[PDB]
């Protein structure tokens, strides 16, 4: 509450880069349940293998 | 220290040997006290201050 | 042995509250730190119980 | 528990809580997993006196790990899924 | 609500947080050194002359 600051516009490079590269990642996952919820029957057997 | 060549020693027993090992320790006790006096009290009144 | 395991689970629940505060923080630009600080208490503190 | 807000707090359907779960829950869950996977990491790696304690207490712990921070989050929105579809299937 | 109280006295979340790193730092000098807990079974030896 008394120390995070309203903002810090910008934070170095390879952050920058990591974090890029780090949200991208995210919609790849969320468009894997995406994937995964409509096929059941077939990943409820990956699992059982 | 003066009449007695450093082949020998000298151990304390008894009464004084209580008192030599104890030598010098009332000041972690005291600073101990007043260390968690302070602390206790900054919470309680949310100052550091005070 | 179990020391050095803490240090990867340690931060775990406060890392956690810190990433929820450049969360709302973004996506609030109103909002004090303080009030979101308490606002993402209301959002993370089942899981970190 | 996201998943679980989305549903009985927000209203939203099944599918829609899970994926959004997995949506804003992803980033905490990888650098919490990545802060205790990084963490142990210098025990499998280890060198010299005593590495047979450190290297059997890391091994098997890293790769559980990974396996539980990938794997697994695919899953977990799943097995919710299902459950919940289950769960009111069953009020009838 | 819980977090929130804190929130509000900073003083008092640190000074808990002190005492606690305060009280586990005493605590990490007085507790004793081995390199195994005692998990060897204790062994008498018992020895006669015929």
């Amino acid at each position: 509450a008394l120390f995070l600051r309203r903002n810090e516009g910008e934070p170095f490079k390879f952050v920058k880069k990591f974090n890029d590269f780090f949200d991208w990642s995210t919609s790849v996952f969320s468009a894997g349940v995406a994937y995964i919820l409509k096929r059941t029957i077939r990943f409820v057997l990956i699992f059982c293998i | 220290k003066e009449t007695l060549g450093d082949d020998y020693s000298i151990a304390w027993s008894g009464s004084a040997y209580q008192e030599v090992s104890s030598k010098g320790t009332a000041s972690y006790a005291f600073a101990l006290g007043m260390i968690f006096v302070f602390l206790i009290l900054a919470a309680q009144y949310e100052r550091w201050l005070i | 042995f179990a020391l050095i395991l803490a240090i990867g689970i340690v931060v775990d629940d406060a890392i956690i509250v810190v990433e929820n505060i450049d969360r709302i923080l973004h996506e609030n630009e109103q909002i004090s730190v303080k009030d979101a600080a308490i606002q993402a208490m209301q959002e993370v503190s089942s899981p970190v119980i | 528990e996201f998943a679980m807000e989305e549903r009985f707090k927000k209203g939203k359907g099944v599918f829609e809580a899970a994926v959004a779960a997995a949506k804003l829950r992803f980033r905490p869950i990888i650098m919490t997993s990545l802060a205790f996977t990084f963490g142990v990491l210098p025990m499998i790696f280890a060198t010299g006196a005593g590495s047979a304690s450190r290297h059997s207490l890391g091994t098997g712990l890293i790769g559980g790990m990974i396996a539980a921070s990938t794997l697994a989050i695919f899953f977990v929105p799943l097995f919710f899924y299902l459950l919940e579809n289950f769960n009111e299937w069953l009020d009838k | 609500m819980f977090s929130k109280f804190f929130i509000e006295r900073p003083v008092f979340a640190s000074v808990v947080a002190i005492i606690i790193s305060l009280a586990g730092a005493i605590g990490l000098t007085n507790l004793p050194i081995e390199q195994y807990p005692s998990l060897t079974p204790p062994t008498v030896k018992v020895s006669a002359t015929y």
